[PDB]
RNA sequence: GAGCUAGCCCUGGCCAGGGUGAAGCUGGGGUGAGACCCAGUGGAGGCCCGAACCGGUGGGGGAUGCAAACCCCUCGGAUGA
RNA sequence: GAAUGCCGGCAUGAGUAACGAUAAAGAGGGUGAGAAUCCCUCUCGCCGUAAGCCCAAGGGUUCCUACGCAAUGGUCGUCAGCGUAGGGUUAGGCGGGACCUAAGGUGAAGCCGAAAGGCGUAGCCGAAGGGCAGCCGGUUAAUAUUCCGGCCCUUCCCGCAGGUGCGAUGGGGGGACGCUCUAGGCUAGGGGGACCGGAGCCAUGGACGAGCCCGGCCAGAAGCGCAGGGUGGGAGGUAGGCAAAUCCGCCUCCCAACAAGCUCUGCGUGGUGGGGAAGCCCGGGUGACAACCCCCCGAAGCCAGGGAGCCAAGAAAAGCCUCUAAGCACAACCUGCGGGAACCCGUACCGCAAACCGACACAGGUGGGCGGGUGCAAGAGCACUCAGGCGCGCGGGAGAACCCUCGCCAAGGAACUCUGCAAGUUGGCCCCGUAACUUCGGGAGAAGGGGUGCUCCCUGGGGUGAUGAGCCCCGGGGAGCCGCAGUGAACAGGCUCUGGCGACUGUUUACCAAAAACACAGCUCUCUGCGAACUCGUAAGAGGAGGUAUAGGGAGCGACGCUUGCCCGGUGCCGGAAGGUCAAGGGGAGGGGUGCAAGCCCCGAACCGAAGCCCCGGUGAACGGCGGCCGUAACUAUAACGGUCCUAAGGUAGCGAAAUUCCUUGUCGGGUAAGUUCCGACCUGCACGAAAAGCGUAACGACCGGAGCGCUGUCUCGGCGAGGGACCCGGUGAAAUUGAACUGGCCGUGAAGAUGCGGCCUACCCGUGGCAGGACGAAAAGACCCCGUGGAGCUUUACUGCAGCC
RNA sequence: CGAUGUCGGCUCGUCGCAUCCUGGGGCUGAAGAAGGUCCCAAGGGUUGGGCUGUUCGCCCAUUAAAGCGGCACGCGAGCUG
RNA sequence: UGGGAGAGGGUGGUGGAAUUCCCGGAGUAGCGGUGAAAUGCGCAGAUACCGGGAGGAACGCCGAUGGCGAAGGCAGCCACCUGGUCCACCCGUGACGCUGAGGCGCGAAAGCGUGGGGAGCAAACCGGAUUAGAUACCCGGGUAGUCCACGCCCUAAACG
RNA sequence: CCGAGGGUAGGGCCCGUGACUGGGGCGAAGUCGUAACAAGGUAGCUGUACCGGAAGGUGCGGCUGGAU
């Protein structure tokens, strides 16, 4: 439920915020987070390799357990939904009747107190972890293993999910967030359930400094540059690309496809993406 | 108004000093030719 | 060679005083219940006026200079990108 | 003898400019060979959120003292940050180290690279962050939380006593954290006292006073008192915290739970120890047995790891505590007490500056803390002042032009000019009042006005205290008084109307452009299924991201509103198991050389044979493109209509003489006495047009047009006045430039613009203040222009390669 | 071309006369008054404003008249820009 | 009080037919379309046929001249929540009624905003025919939209 | 003190007028097509939406004031 601001300054017109009326607890558990070291777009080179990035918030990074079959048949209890920073979804603190206490991505519809599981076993419930092949056909899943004991590494976005769609031998066939029809291994973990705070794609900015808030720093047109810099540099008065439209480092940006041809993966993809 | 040289001493030793030039094989060059011209400084003097 | 300058990283510091008065909260009214209205409370903001601080708009001076970019009057920002 | 030659020397300009902020000086007395310049006294002025004081960097003896003045000091010099000499910096507690980690750096393991080397978990290094024990005073010519005095504390070693399952680099807790706002109680700091202490003072008309002037504190262990922070206790179960665990976590139960208790800080008190003014007298002595008290204001600092709210969600590690493991339990650890032990480095001085960075004793630059009083609504603003510190290291005269900075002006009031450029006007606060339009916030300080001092009288609430007095902060009512004038000085918006562009706050060409440029939230296209795409790297490895399609890369467009039309023939990109072409390779019809021959050797057609290209489709918020001629209506004109050629398709909505219109000052209307600009229209748009977006848009703008009001020295049109210069005298004394010069006007001549040639005219010799017509004046081997088979940046369907990708 | 600064303005003038005005004339299709045209004449004079960077030009209000041209399209070691 | 019929409304669930698309198989020279054609599609293997998958929308027969609602309007089946309405008994209240300016709510389709969805259909648009023309009618394509959620719009031959 | 009114500044309503622009009414014999009235040669009308020289066309839903 998107909150709305009064123009009482040009940029509250349109500034709107995540509602966090879910979140139950506004301090991390201390037992589970590490500093984040910021990297400003710069690799071990020192050298920018990511453009723009840089001078946001600080921030903590909260360890999540992308695995769970980690703690198989041993439930736990939905102690508090919190806000991370690190990721466009909230998270879930878990306490286990083991007294371990975890991060999990909070699903939609998860409410505090309640228990999940993981596990062959595990009821059909929302916040259950189970190998891909024993969630029925039809169910709407997510923070999906991509290989097995490999780590949860699809649907894992704010609102998103993955969906299973029928099973062919020792796979799963999912159709992805982007609309990919793929093979996954039925080994593979997944997690019953929509990702929450689905809201957020409808939070509008609101003005420049919101982004710096980010550390998105501000991102020049190719058009805007020299030739020295860009293809799209130059030219007396405004231009035209004049060619096609190129990044930075002279490939095309309209329509270029990119993916690896001899990809190893393209035997499991059924479908690419569509929209 | 602010002009290039501000001098730091920590600064001077740690960019232009003995072990600095040690480190690297151009620094041994440059204390190899220094030596080659008879330079009675080496290094930079800096106070710590 | 980044002790100048540009960007980022870590860790610290600074921003007189005054003005405006968002949300919410409380109460009252209103209704089937509501939206909603009114008062109070509240103290939001790349909000307002203005020092420090950061700038450099117009003019005048300076032009073998006080200065290889300064000086005076004026002017922009000043809780924020 | 020339090379704007090289090195050096010395001239010219010239006793010229200048002598570095216009805060400012005068006199008396000393010293000395010599004094505007040194020392002392009195007077005057300047800073006073500093131009005072304390830290940090940087500097490195510049500090203190004696002795000096050649040079350095923009003059002088007896003086000095200068010369010579001697002296001076004292720590268990301050800062750093023998402690901790951050970015980063380095790097046993390991990975990679022709060599050099590049990476890399742990670990190590790394601080202005964490952690950790000293406060007040006195003393020196010069150091002091360092010496001394007083009162406090830390750790290490050893011993005694009491206690305890003791023991860690391992587990756990804690350390441990944002931004805004902010409560209670305090301290710092400050104001007043008719109270307390003090050398005195009575002036010039008055005052011997509840008169003036000065001062009225600082530190302190235990204990205690006020105010805060931190913190549940017990039991049972236990599979988690990579061994163990009585700890931590999780579950259950019981009790205490605005508490309490325990603990830890701050403030107050506190044995004791110190300080102590003006004035007078020679830094000192007195004051003085100094006194040391009451009231009020009051932090942004303290209690603190406090509270609330918000979203952008806010280091680590050690010290510390707890748990246990080897081990050891004759040990070991914990508490208390005693004795002993306690190292290395810095410490002088400058530090918004004459000692640092700017070649200079340079109007520039340099981070943190303190920064007093009064009044002005507030404040770090402004004026004047305290403490303190200065008068800026050339002076004396004069009182021209001219220049700079400044003040005023009759009548007019933008007539100035590219332009109200500049300068006026306006200006704070309180009150009344306030338009189109609007996205309902705004526009708004709209506009426009009224008030503002002082005195007396009456009085409302808030704070303190006590509920009163007193102090204190906001006020309100009545009546008066004075001046030209009451934010009486200083600091402090001119306003309106209407266009263009850009939504907006922001950013930019350090040092000629701040803008309409960039950015920006937002919109769209596109790539990317994760060992992602993409980027840097030979690689390893990184970034992406400890992210996962509501995500990340690339590109265009640029809030928002209403919208974004037609063309896929060409280029791009996407799709297409056919077909055509296609390299290495396969294949080997068929030849060839050589040998006596077996054989050895070479050429080699068909045919099989990828990507790419061809070919078939798709695709515009991909690159891009969106016609011509002729005819036609019952006045004329003009064509809703038609004919025909062409194209892949022939520009739609909206806008239009425009940031675009050539002809052009188009034409008409508005404003003006008059309008090449402006605004509104028309549409034959040289040459608008829909995300290189089209048309609008409230608000915003040191952007660029046009108009009006206000007011003015902008101007008619100038005048006077001020100070700093210019000028004269004393002191110190440059510069570019310069073939040599004994260097006039005209009209001619001359390489075509003559002081220098011809003819004529004019003209005694040398300066000083001024002005800029000439010396094709100076400066810069023209930057425009061309030339050189000169150079460099940039482009592409120029050539030829290479990375990368296939 | 080892540099002769370039439009317009402002300031300051000076010169030529093919004369705009004022003075003297002849002719007139000159009644007067007012003009036309030519001759002599350079002593003096030759306005303020709106538009545009403009020179020029157009317009407003006047005037005896609102002359034209040269001086490196006079004049940037005089200013503007 | 006791009963009744009903596509009355809302939420969630769920079932079969058909179309389209995708994959596998089999199979070959056309299919499609019309008044007739052409564009289109098809040897790069279409159409017709079989099996498999995905997705959206609408609910055949029953069905009616029927039923329900105030109107708009409401139709597979199931469950929940909920409205109106009729009948019987003659038990309760004792005129508590009628209408209704304003007000408030509801209000087909189209359209609008923000997400989503998108099979079929189809304004616009393109192409093929027709025609003097054909910015139409007919044919092949085809985007909004048609569908869901929330918020707007408030119109109608909203008619008996 | 009040006070006719004069001045300054800013609002509200009304009238007249304005380059140019929008449709409307009307006008003996203009140009284009033929939308409606018959099934008007595509039944018509309808709210809306989009498009087109023009009447109109078409989509969606509605009406019979439709024919056979
Ligand atoms: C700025 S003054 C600064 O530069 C000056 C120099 N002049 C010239 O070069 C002239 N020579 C002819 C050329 C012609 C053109 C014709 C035109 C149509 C382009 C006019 C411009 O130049 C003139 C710059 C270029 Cl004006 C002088 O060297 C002066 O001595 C110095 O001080
Ligand atoms: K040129
Ligand atoms: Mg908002
Ligand atoms: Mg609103
Ligand atoms: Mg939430
Ligand atoms: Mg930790
Ligand atoms: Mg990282
Ligand atoms: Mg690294
Ligand atoms: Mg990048
Ligand atoms: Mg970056
Ligand atoms: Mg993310
Ligand atoms: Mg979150
Ligand atoms: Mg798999
Ligand atoms: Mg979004
Ligand atoms: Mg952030
Ligand atoms: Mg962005
Ligand atoms: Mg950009
Ligand atoms: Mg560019
Ligand atoms: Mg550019
Ligand atoms: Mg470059
Ligand atoms: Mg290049
Ligand atoms: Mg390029
Ligand atoms: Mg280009
Ligand atoms: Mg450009
Ligand atoms: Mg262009
Ligand atoms: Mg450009
Ligand atoms: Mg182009
Ligand atoms: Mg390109
Ligand atoms: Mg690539
Ligand atoms: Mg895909
Ligand atoms: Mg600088
Ligand atoms: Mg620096
Ligand atoms: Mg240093
Ligand atoms: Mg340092
Ligand atoms: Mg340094
Ligand atoms: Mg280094
Ligand atoms: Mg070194
Ligand atoms: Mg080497
Ligand atoms: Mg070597
Ligand atoms: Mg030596
Ligand atoms: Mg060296
Ligand atoms: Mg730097
Ligand atoms: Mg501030
Ligand atoms: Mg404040
Ligand atoms: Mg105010
Ligand atoms: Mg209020
Ligand atoms: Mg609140
Ligand atoms: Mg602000
Ligand atoms: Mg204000
Ligand atoms: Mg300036
Ligand atoms: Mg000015
Ligand atoms: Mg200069
Ligand atoms: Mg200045
Ligand atoms: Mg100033
Ligand atoms: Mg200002
Ligand atoms: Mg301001
Ligand atoms: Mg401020
Ligand atoms: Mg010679
Ligand atoms: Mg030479
Ligand atoms: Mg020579
Ligand atoms: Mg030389
Ligand atoms: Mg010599
Ligand atoms: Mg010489
Ligand atoms: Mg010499
Ligand atoms: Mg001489
Ligand atoms: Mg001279
Ligand atoms: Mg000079
Ligand atoms: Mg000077
Ligand atoms: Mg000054
Ligand atoms: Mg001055
Ligand atoms: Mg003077
Ligand atoms: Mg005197
Ligand atoms: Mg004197
Ligand atoms: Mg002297
Ligand atoms: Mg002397
Ligand atoms: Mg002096
Ligand atoms: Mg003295
Ligand atoms: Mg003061
Ligand atoms: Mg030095
Ligand atoms: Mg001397
Ligand atoms: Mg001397
Ligand atoms: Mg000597
Ligand atoms: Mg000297
Ligand atoms: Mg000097
Ligand atoms: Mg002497
Ligand atoms: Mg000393
Ligand atoms: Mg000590
Ligand atoms: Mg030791
Ligand atoms: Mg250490
Ligand atoms: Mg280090
Ligand atoms: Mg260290
Ligand atoms: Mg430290
Ligand atoms: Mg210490
Ligand atoms: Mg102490
Ligand atoms: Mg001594
Ligand atoms: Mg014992
Ligand atoms: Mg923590
Ligand atoms: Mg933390
Ligand atoms: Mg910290
Ligand atoms: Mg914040
Ligand atoms: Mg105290
Ligand atoms: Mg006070
Ligand atoms: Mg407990
Ligand atoms: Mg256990
Ligand atoms: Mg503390
Ligand atoms: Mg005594
Ligand atoms: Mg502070
Ligand atoms: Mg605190
Ligand atoms: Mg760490
Ligand atoms: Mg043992
Ligand atoms: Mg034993
Ligand atoms: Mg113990
Ligand atoms: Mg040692
Ligand atoms: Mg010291
Ligand atoms: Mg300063
Ligand atoms: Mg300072
Ligand atoms: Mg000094
Ligand atoms: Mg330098
Ligand atoms: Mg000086
Ligand atoms: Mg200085
Ligand atoms: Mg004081
Ligand atoms: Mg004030
Ligand atoms: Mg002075
Ligand atoms: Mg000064
Ligand atoms: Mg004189
Ligand atoms: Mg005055
Ligand atoms: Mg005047
Ligand atoms: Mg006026
Ligand atoms: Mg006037
Ligand atoms: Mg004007
Ligand atoms: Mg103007
Ligand atoms: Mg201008
Ligand atoms: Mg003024
Ligand atoms: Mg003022
Ligand atoms: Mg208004
Ligand atoms: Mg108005
Ligand atoms: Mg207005
Ligand atoms: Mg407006
Ligand atoms: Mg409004
Ligand atoms: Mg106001
Ligand atoms: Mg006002
Ligand atoms: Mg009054
Ligand atoms: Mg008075
Ligand atoms: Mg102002
Ligand atoms: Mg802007
Ligand atoms: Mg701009
Ligand atoms: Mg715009
Ligand atoms: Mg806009
Ligand atoms: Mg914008
Ligand atoms: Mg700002
Ligand atoms: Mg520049
Ligand atoms: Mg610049
Ligand atoms: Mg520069
Ligand atoms: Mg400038
Ligand atoms: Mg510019
Ligand atoms: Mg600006
Ligand atoms: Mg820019
Ligand atoms: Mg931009
Ligand atoms: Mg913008
Ligand atoms: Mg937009
Ligand atoms: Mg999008
Ligand atoms: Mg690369
Ligand atoms: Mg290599
Ligand atoms: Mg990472
Ligand atoms: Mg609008
Ligand atoms: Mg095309
Ligand atoms: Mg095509
Ligand atoms: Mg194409
Ligand atoms: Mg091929
Ligand atoms: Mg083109
Ligand atoms: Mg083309
Ligand atoms: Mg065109
Ligand atoms: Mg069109
Ligand atoms: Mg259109
Ligand atoms: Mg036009
Ligand atoms: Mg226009
Ligand atoms: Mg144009
Ligand atoms: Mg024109
Ligand atoms: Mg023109
Ligand atoms: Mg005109
Ligand atoms: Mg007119
Ligand atoms: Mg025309
Ligand atoms: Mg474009
Ligand atoms: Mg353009
Ligand atoms: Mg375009
Ligand atoms: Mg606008
Ligand atoms: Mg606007
Ligand atoms: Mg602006
Ligand atoms: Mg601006
Ligand atoms: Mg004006
Ligand atoms: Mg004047
Ligand atoms: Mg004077
Ligand atoms: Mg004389
Ligand atoms: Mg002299
Ligand atoms: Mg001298
Ligand atoms: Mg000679
Ligand atoms: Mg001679
Ligand atoms: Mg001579
Ligand atoms: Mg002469
Ligand atoms: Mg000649
Ligand atoms: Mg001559
Ligand atoms: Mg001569
Ligand atoms: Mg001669
Ligand atoms: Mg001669
Ligand atoms: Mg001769
Ligand atoms: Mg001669
Ligand atoms: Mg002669
Ligand atoms: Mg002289
Ligand atoms: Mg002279
Ligand atoms: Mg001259
Ligand atoms: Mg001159
Ligand atoms: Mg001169
Ligand atoms: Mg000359
Ligand atoms: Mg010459
Ligand atoms: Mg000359
Ligand atoms: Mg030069
Ligand atoms: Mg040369
Ligand atoms: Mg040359
Ligand atoms: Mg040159
Ligand atoms: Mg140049
Ligand atoms: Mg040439
Ligand atoms: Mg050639
Ligand atoms: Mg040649
Ligand atoms: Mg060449
Ligand atoms: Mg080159
Ligand atoms: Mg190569
Ligand atoms: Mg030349
Ligand atoms: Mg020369
Ligand atoms: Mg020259
Ligand atoms: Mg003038
Ligand atoms: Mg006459
Ligand atoms: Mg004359
Ligand atoms: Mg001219
Ligand atoms: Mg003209
Ligand atoms: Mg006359
Ligand atoms: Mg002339
Ligand atoms: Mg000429
Ligand atoms: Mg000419
Ligand atoms: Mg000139
Ligand atoms: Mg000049
Ligand atoms: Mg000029
Ligand atoms: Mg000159
Ligand atoms: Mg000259
Ligand atoms: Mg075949
Ligand atoms: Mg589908
Ligand atoms: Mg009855
Ligand atoms: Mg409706
Ligand atoms: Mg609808
Ligand atoms: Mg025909
Ligand atoms: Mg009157
Ligand atoms: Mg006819
Ligand atoms: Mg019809
Ligand atoms: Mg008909
Ligand atoms: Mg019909
Ligand atoms: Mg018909
Ligand atoms: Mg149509």
């Amino acid at each position: 439920a998107v909150k709305k601001f009064k123009p009482y300054t040009p940029s509250r017109r349109f500034m709107t915020v995540a509602d966090f009326s879910e979140i139950t607890k506004t301090e991390p558990e201390k037992s589970l987070v590490k500093p984040l070291k910021k990297t400003g777009g710069r690799n071990n080179q020192g050298r920018i390799t990511v453009r723009f990035r840089g001078g946001g918030h600080k921030r903590l990074y909260r360890i999540i357990d992308f695995k769970r079959w980690d703690k198989v048949g041993i439930p736990a209890k939905v102690a508090a939904i919190e806000y991370d920073p690190n990721r466009s979804a909230r998270i879930a603190l878990l306490h286990y009747v083991d007294g371990e206490k975890r991060y999990i991505i909070a699903p939609d519809g998860l409410q505090v107190g309640q228990q999940v599981v993981a596990g062959p076993d595990a009821p059909i419930q929302v916040g259950n972890a189970l190998p891909l092949r024993f969630i029925p056909v039809g169910t709407v899943v997510h923070a999906v293993e991509l290989e097995p004991k490999k780590g949860a590494k699809l649907a894992r976005a704010a609102g998103t999910s993955a969906q299973i769609q029928g099973r062919e031998g020792d796979y799963v066939i999912l159709r992805l967030p982007s609309g990919e029809l793929r093979k996954v291994h039925g080994e593979c973990y997944a997690t019953v359930g929509a990702v929450g705070n689905a809201d957020h794609k409808n939070i509008v900015l609101g003005k420049a400094g919101r982004s710096r808030w980010l550390g998105r720093r501000p991102h020049v047109r190719g058009a805007a540059m020299n030739p020295v810099d860009h293809p799209h540099g130059g030219g007396e008065g405004r231009a035209p690309r004049g060619r096609p439209p190129a990044s930075p480092w002279g490939w095309q940006t309209k329509g270029l496809k990119t993916r690896k041809r001899r990809k190893p993966s393209s035997r499991f993809i059924i479908a690419r993406r569509k929209k | 108004m602010k002009r290039t040289w501000q001098p730091n001493r920590r600064k001077r030793a740690k960019t232009h000093g003995f072990r600095a030039r040690m480190r690297t094989p151009g620094g041994r060059k440059v204390l190899k030719r220094r030596r080659q011209k008879g330079r009675w400084r080496l290094t930079p003097a800096v106070r710590k």
